[PDB]
RNA sequence: CCGAGGGUAGGGCCCGUGACUGGGGCGGUCGUAACAAGGUAGCUGUACCGGAAGGUGCGGCUGGA
RNA sequence: UUGGAGAGUUUGAUCCUGGCUCAGGGUGAACGCUGGCGGCGUGCCUAAGACAUGCAAGUCGUGCGGGCCGCGGGUCCGUGGUCAGCGGCGGACGGGUGAGUAACGCGUGGGUGACCUACCCGGAAGAGGGGGACAACCCGGGGAAACUCGGGCUAAUCCCCCAUGUGGACCCGCCCCUUGGGGUGUGUCCAAAGGGCUUUGCCCGCUUCCGGAUGGGCCCGCGUCCCAUCAGCUAGUUGGUGGGGUAAUGGCCCACCAAGGCGACGACGGGUAGCCGGUCUGAGAGGAUGGCCGGCCACAGGGGCACUGAGACACGGGCCCCACUCCUCGGGAGGCAGCAGUUAGGAAUCUUCCGCAAUGGGCGCAAGCCUGACGGAGCGACGCCGCUUGGAGGAAGAAGCCCUUCGGGGUGUAAACUCCUGAACCCGGGACGAAACCCCCGACGAGGGGACUGACGGUACCGGGGUAAUAGCGCCGGCCAACUCCGUGCCAGCAGCCGCGGUAAUACGGAGGGCGCGAGCGUUACCCGGAUUCACUGGGCGUAAAGGGCGUGUAGGCGGCCUGGGGCGUCCCAUGUGAAAGACCACGGCUCAACCGUGGGGGAGCGUGGGAUACGCUCAGGCUAGACGG
């Protein structure tokens, strides 16, 4: 999970991307923001599309 | 996401009907949605994307005081409950305006109990919390009508709003309500986006324990005006000055939180709990 | 619930009756020359696979036979017909 | 579409003077002429040594903003160029020389090229009689730019016509004043220009 | 049977056919036997007709029929004028 | 007569899963086998032994003296 | 001779080996943030899961007999509507889909003396007589439905018998010919149908034959994925003689007899896939792939079957079994992998639209009728191409924001302002796409003449009038173009690989500025690329991964010097085939282009014919330098 502070929970339907990171051995997959029940970031301006965030007025 | 209807049904006892369209105020069965869950705001594919207030109230009941203590290490307690506000949508992280303070509002005792136990020991913040959480209301039970005037036509530097409203008790658990008719036009058109916020205000500090009214009416039907000396910020002083005195007036009275509750206990302790 | 899907249908059972009834008989008939020939009883013999030649044209006519059908249905009757007579000859009366 | 915004500092990026503005280029009010350094908070600054894709990307860049087009477009010329039968280098330079809004330019009917799209586009302009309006039209040898005769009565064309009565345009253009109108007699020679682009450079970058 | 048709090429705005000898049944723009002309019923150029008219005879002899509207081509630039 | 398929009985391959068990990869306790003649030159096939590395026998190699 | 770039990363440093990782192109895509206009394409890749409703194949009153409504009146008769019925042609085309299939299925080239082909075009012959059935309709039972049933009446282009025999069909013989090909002879066998107008005659039909044309069936060489941790497989198996079946060959089917047939040149078995034209990538060689368009196969809920027929074992025909789901207690109905549309599943894939004007198809003499083929419209930045968000001028240079050595430096001609044009909208006009079928003169032919018919669409486009009129996304340690402050302090976070963060971070978050693209920009997934890292082009094995522990020898591969024959490989020329679309080059069409037309150029590869003979092959003769022997 992406960026800085999450949603997710139990239960979050969700959405995945593959792509691993590469210190987290095993976990092979990244969960995309944005979508169900998965909040892009508050306050994130750079980078918007990679973080589901909409623009900001 | 757009969304395509194509059939539009009625309901009948006994048929299905089908019609070529529905008029606004009225309402029927629509096919051909795919992806528009309930209390959601279907618009014509040329309109204002507006968004209708289905799905509504919060809405938080108990507020604990933490004071960011000392002194610059202050925007990281705010860095934190940010976060915190996009892990849990409930509570709000509100601000008191006279007193000019930071305030946690939550659905419980233990709300703030679990959050300000993380708050602390999952980030670091120099910072401290009372307190009670004393979450009333306030509102009016007989209507009473006064003026707000701003009778300030000196300085010729602005300083003129004079206004007029019917306040009546709502009922309770409704909130609030505007109806603006002014008549003539003796209160100009764009002094009324400012006269709404000169209530809007007005109503976040009450009368009696000093807390927001809700569950009011205010019908501005009246005002007079000074062309010259009429400022926008004078007809937003004007009913800072009518609201927080016709509450006063009609019978101000503090509402109160109450909660519904699930007790689970043994059936021996039912009667010293019940009780209780 | 529609059609003259079924006119064409009714119209196939009477015309598959009518084919394997001609059918039939040709069967019949030729295997019954050919019985004949099997003994010989020379003169039985031609004068059923004559009735039994036409059977087969005629059936060839209409939709039954093909022309090249009537035409190994006629072959094999013959040739049957005729070597079997080969033990005792006397083939009179005419179909050689 | 074509870019729009800030164009002094194009050239000021590419330490060479484009002439994309119009009258100003010439003035010594130019920011270039007084700014020959490039845009932003680091342009006084010892720069450091480039890489050989940073001047192959430079020289590219310039070079299709000297024309004011699209990245997509001006690679699809390059490409059909490569395609081309003969010198690739120099047939590029000639197909996108051969385009409308960039001919009606050389023959002075307008001041900047990016001026010139807008009358193209209006249908100010046309071709061999007909009115176009598209910036992109092949001008294929043999064909009359005219001026649509029914917008001459206009304060800028007579305006940039007054200022062209006696220049000597293209080697490969015969602009008959007056009668607002050229002639685009032959697609360009290689040495027929000498624009700050060293086209051999341009072949190199799309080539990695 | 066989047959003198017109197989649309072009594009949709555009008919551009190919008068073409075909099997009946075919579909329109399906394998033929063989091309004589063309037809740009548009008429956006000089030749928008061009029967190879040997070959429109040939097939005539040997048995094809034409569309109704294809004789219209065909006789137009003249395939029976004797 | 054949015949969709149904039934009965016996086999073959595959997949998933199983108390429990064997090692395998990734992130304190015991010794110190290897790397310098590594403090008994090292490795080696095999054999037996030993908490563990490993030791020992027989023969081999030098990538050792 | 239009064609070929590499980089980071193992060490303290180096060289090499070697893996990993990245910049590229591409997609039936999809996800994020953003989104104005138009053109052309294009859009269930998953559950060939289940599907409500509407439609998608019908037509001929110029084949035939009938039942109501009318219409000129003498319940009569003629007509034309109309629902069926009998009869004919179509319904096997057209449209959908890729489940199954590793196959003669497909490709490519051939064979058929082993055969078919409705309607269409030639050429030859004919239509003489006679009889008969069934629906329709009248009548008589059951069902809460499909509907059926017994009796009688009856028309025909329905049905059958006699006849004529151009001709054809079979048996035996005979001549030619060589797989069942053509001709002849004697025996036997077989044709048919009438309707219509203007009526000694033209027209549309039928009949037997031969030929064409087109569409097919069957057969054969050669080419088509992975696993040998699948190595042996086979009893209709392989051949035979006879017969049945077909349009025709054949173990295709049956009886008998013979003991075969296939297999390391990969049988058998398991996985996986519809094949090709093409498509994407690549310097090429090669790799990958088969969506849309065209071509062939295959399937029509799962299966089996055959009827009718020129043709089917028949998507919207029939029968039987099964599964599911629907209509009331006996029995019934259904089959969207047609067009839309629903539902489910999914990261994801559209309108229950318009029209038969065009083109094409079916029937009909025609008028015409049907045509969810098709011609168009709708939605989706899915993709490509075209355009817009303005253009000339304007300060040593506002404000705000950023940096700073506190002098300044930057955003920045950028803006505000100055004029100029003039997307949208507003008014007017407004299409080609449509000349044939049809009527007339000629002759129902040639040719001439005239009329009706446009969904898109009052849309394109043209004319006038005419408003300054959307910008967004990625990135700025190195590869790699783009640099500063602040916050944070191994936290929070970034991340493709090297790696960054432990208080002075060009790498995290924001800001300013910059770079790059722009109605798009990023991301994920997958293909080729880089990868000369499966190496034919074009690599290797002393120590980096890699010489079998060592012999003997089977198959296989390879093989000295000279001369003759052959011409199999190899080389050359001619000729056929290599459909269309695509690709290529030129020319043109829509204002350009995308897209689209016409023209050109062809290759490889296979068939046929001719030639060459060096090398390889093969046969014959010879040698002694390899090898063996005394
Ligand atoms: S030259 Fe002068 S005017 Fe032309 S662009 Fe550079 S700065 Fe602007
Ligand atoms: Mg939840
Ligand atoms: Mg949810
Ligand atoms: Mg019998
Ligand atoms: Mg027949
Ligand atoms: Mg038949
Ligand atoms: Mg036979
Ligand atoms: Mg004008
Ligand atoms: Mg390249
Ligand atoms: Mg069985
Ligand atoms: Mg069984
Ligand atoms: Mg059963
Ligand atoms: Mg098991
Ligand atoms: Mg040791
Ligand atoms: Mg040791
Ligand atoms: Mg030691
Ligand atoms: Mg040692
Ligand atoms: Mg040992
Ligand atoms: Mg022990
Ligand atoms: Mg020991
Ligand atoms: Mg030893
Ligand atoms: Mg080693
Ligand atoms: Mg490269
Ligand atoms: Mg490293
Ligand atoms: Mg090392
Ligand atoms: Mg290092
Ligand atoms: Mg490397
Ligand atoms: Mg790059
Ligand atoms: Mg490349
Ligand atoms: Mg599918
Ligand atoms: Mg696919
Ligand atoms: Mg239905
Ligand atoms: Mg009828
Ligand atoms: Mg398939
Ligand atoms: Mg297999
Ligand atoms: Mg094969
Ligand atoms: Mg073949
Ligand atoms: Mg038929
Ligand atoms: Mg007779
Ligand atoms: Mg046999
Ligand atoms: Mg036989
Ligand atoms: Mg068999
Ligand atoms: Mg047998
Ligand atoms: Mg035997
Ligand atoms: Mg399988
Ligand atoms: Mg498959
Ligand atoms: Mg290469
Ligand atoms: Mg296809
Ligand atoms: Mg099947
Ligand atoms: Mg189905
Ligand atoms: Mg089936
Ligand atoms: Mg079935
Ligand atoms: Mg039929
Ligand atoms: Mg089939
Ligand atoms: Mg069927
Ligand atoms: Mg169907
Ligand atoms: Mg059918
Ligand atoms: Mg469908
Ligand atoms: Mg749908
Ligand atoms: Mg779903
Ligand atoms: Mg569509
Ligand atoms: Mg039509
Ligand atoms: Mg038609
Ligand atoms: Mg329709
Ligand atoms: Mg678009
Ligand atoms: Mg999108
Ligand atoms: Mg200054
Ligand atoms: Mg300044
Ligand atoms: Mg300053
Ligand atoms: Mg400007
Ligand atoms: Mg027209
Ligand atoms: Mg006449
Ligand atoms: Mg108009
Ligand atoms: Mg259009
Ligand atoms: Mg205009
Ligand atoms: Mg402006
Ligand atoms: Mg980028
Ligand atoms: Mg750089
Ligand atoms: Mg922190
Ligand atoms: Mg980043
Ligand atoms: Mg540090
Ligand atoms: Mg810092
Ligand atoms: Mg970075
Ligand atoms: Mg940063
Ligand atoms: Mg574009
Ligand atoms: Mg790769
Ligand atoms: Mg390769
Ligand atoms: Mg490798
Ligand atoms: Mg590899
Ligand atoms: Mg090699
Ligand atoms: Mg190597
Ligand atoms: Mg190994
Ligand atoms: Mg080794
Ligand atoms: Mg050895
Ligand atoms: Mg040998
Ligand atoms: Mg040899
Ligand atoms: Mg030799
Ligand atoms: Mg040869
Ligand atoms: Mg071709
Ligand atoms: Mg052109
Ligand atoms: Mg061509
Ligand atoms: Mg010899």
């Amino acid at each position: 999970i992406p960026g800085e502070g999450h949603n997710l929970q139990e239960h979050s339907v969700v959405l995945i991307r593959g792509g691993r990171v590469k210190d987290l051995p095993g976990v092979r997959y990244h969960i995309v923001r944005g979508v169900y029940d998965a909040a892009g970031v508050k306050d994130r301006k750079k980078s918007r599309s990679k973080y589901g965030t909409k623009k900001p007025k | 996401r757009k969304e395509r209807v194509a059939r539009l049904l009625r309901m009948h006892a006994n048929h299905r009907e089908e019609v070529e369209e529905l008029k606004a105020g009225d309402l029927g069965a629509v096919v051909g949605l795919k992806e528009t869950i309930t209390g959601d705001t279907l618009v014509g594919e040329d309109a204002p994307r507006v968004i209708l207030e289905s799905i509504e109230v919060p809405e938080p009941v108990i507020d604990v005081a933490i004071e960011p203590k000392t002194k610059a290490d202050q925007e990281k307690l705010s860095q934190a409950l940010a976060r915190l506000a996009e892990e849990d949508p409930t509570f709000r992280v509100s601000t008191h305006p006279e007193t000019g303070q930071t305030i946690i509002s939550g659905m419980g005792e233990l709300h703030l109990e679990i959050i300000v136990d993380r708050l602390k020991r999952e980030f670091k913040v120099d910072a401290n919390v009372g307190k009670p959480q004393v979450a009333y209301r306030e509102t009016i039970t007989k209507p009473v009508d006064v003026e707000g005037k701003f009778i300030r036509q000196t300085g010729g530097r602005g300083q003129y709003g004079h206004v007029k409203i019917k306040v009546e008790p709502l009922p309770r658990g409704s909130g609030f309500e505007f109806v603006n008719a002014i008549v003539g036009g003796v209160i100009p058109k764009e002094y009324i986006p400012a006269v709404q916020k000169g209530i809007e205000e007005a109503m976040q500090s009450g009368p009696l324990i000093g807390f927001p009214v809700v569950d009011i009416k205010v019908t501005l039907y009246d005002g007079s005006y000074h062309e010259v000396d009429s400022s926008e910020m004078a007809f937003k002083i004007a009913g800072s000055m009518a609201i927080k005195e016709a509450v006063q007036k009609g019978d101000p009275v503090i509402l109160e939180p109450i909660m519904r509750v699930e007790v689970t206990t043994p059936e021996e302790y039912m009667g010293d709990v019940i009780g209780d | 619930r529609n059609l003259s899907a079924l006119k064409r249908h009714r119209q196939s059972l009477k015309r598959r009756l009518r084919n394997k009834a001609k059918k039939s008989a040709i069967k019949t008939l030729s295997k019954k020359a050919i019985q004949l020939a099997q003994e010989g009883k020379a003169e039985e013999a031609l004068k059923i696979m004559r009735k039994a030649e036409s059977l087969i044209d005629k059936a060839a006519k209409g939709s039954t036979l093909h022309k090249n059908a009537a035409a190994r249905r006629k072959s094999r009757l013959m040739r049957k017909v005729r070597q079997l007579l080969e033990a005792a000859g006397a083939p009179l009366i005419g179909g050689g | 579409g074509r870019y729009i915004g800030p164009v002094c500092r194009l050239c000021r990026r590419e330490g060479v003077k484009l002439y994309l503005k119009g009258e100003r280029c010439y003035s010594p009010k130019c920011a270039m002429e007084r700014r020959p350094y490039p845009p932003g908070q680091h342009g006084q600054k010892r720069a450091r040594r480039p890489s050989d894709y940073a001047v192959r990307l430079r020289e590219k860049q310039k070079l299709r903003r000297i024309y004011g087009i699209s990245e997509r477009q001006f690679r699809n010329l390059f490409e059909e160029a490569s395609k081309k039968k003969g010198v690739t280098g120099s047939v590029f330079l000639g197909l996108l020389e051969s385009r409308l809004d960039n001919v009606v330019y050389r023959l002075g009917f307008a001041v900047s090229r990016r001026q010139a799209r807008q009358l193209v586009r209006h249908g100010h302009i046309t071709v061999n009689g007909r009115r176009v309006d598209l910036p992109s039209y092949r001008v294929r040898p043999g064909d009359e730019i005219a001026v649509a005769e029914k917008s001459r009565n206009l304060e800028l064309i007579r305006q940039n016509l007054e200022a062209m009565k006696g220049r000597k345009v293209g080697p490969w253009l015969s602009l008959d004043v007056e009668g607002m109108k050229g002639k685009f007699l032959r697609l360009p020679d290689r040495e027929d220009l000498a624009l700050p682009v060293n086209e051999q450079l341009v072949i190199e970058f799309y080539s990695r | 049977m066989v047959k003198i048709r017109l197989a649309r090429f072009g594009s949709k705005h555009n008919p551009h056919y190919r008068i073409v000898v075909t099997d009946a049944r075919r579909k329109r723009d399906g394998k033929y036997i063989e091309k004589i002309g063309y037809y740009d019923p548009r008429k956006t150029t000089p030749d928008w007709l061009k029967v190879d008219v040997e070959r429109a005879r040939y097939w005539l002899s040997v048995g094809a029929q034409p569309t109704d509207t294809a004789r219209r081509l065909l006789r137009q630039a003249g395939v029976f004028r004797q």
